[PDB]
């Protein structure tokens, strides 16, 4: 067994979406339409790589 | 029966019996190797069938 490679804590800093669940619920339908492209690319990366370390960008 | 008929009938019996005796010994050798290595049709015990596996995308990604 080898060492599990992990990204650094600085590889994980991003501006978080600090709104509550009722805010996301309200905007969800317009959000899904407007932000489909990067969202679907990430989920394609996500179901193909099967590894969260491979889709961080 | 003349001596020749009995003589050459005896060889026919000996050939048949010798062939069987050889095959009996080879079978015990084949059985020994098949059971020890499991690389033949005999002593082949089943394993789960890979065709029972579901390959479609799942609810969650990491799998």
């Amino acid at each position: 067994p080898g060492i599990v490679e992990l990204p650094s804590l600085e590889d994980l800093k991003v501006q978080e979406v600090k709104v509550s669940s009722s805010v996301l619920k309200a905007a969800a339908h317009h959000y899904g339409a407007q932000c489909d492209k990067p969202n679907k690319e990430f989920m394609l990366c996500r179901w193909e790589e099967k590894d969260p370390r491979r889709c961080l960008e | 029966d003349g001596p020749e008929k009995n003589y050459e009938r005896t060889m026919a019996i000996l050939q048949i019996e010798a062939e069987k005796a050889e095959l009996r010994l080879k079978e015990l050798e084949v059985r020994r190797l098949m059971r020890a290595r499991g690389d033949g049709p005999w002593f082949h015990y089943p394993t789960i069938d890979k065709e029972l596996i579901d390959h479609s995308p799942k609810a969650t990604p990491d799998n």
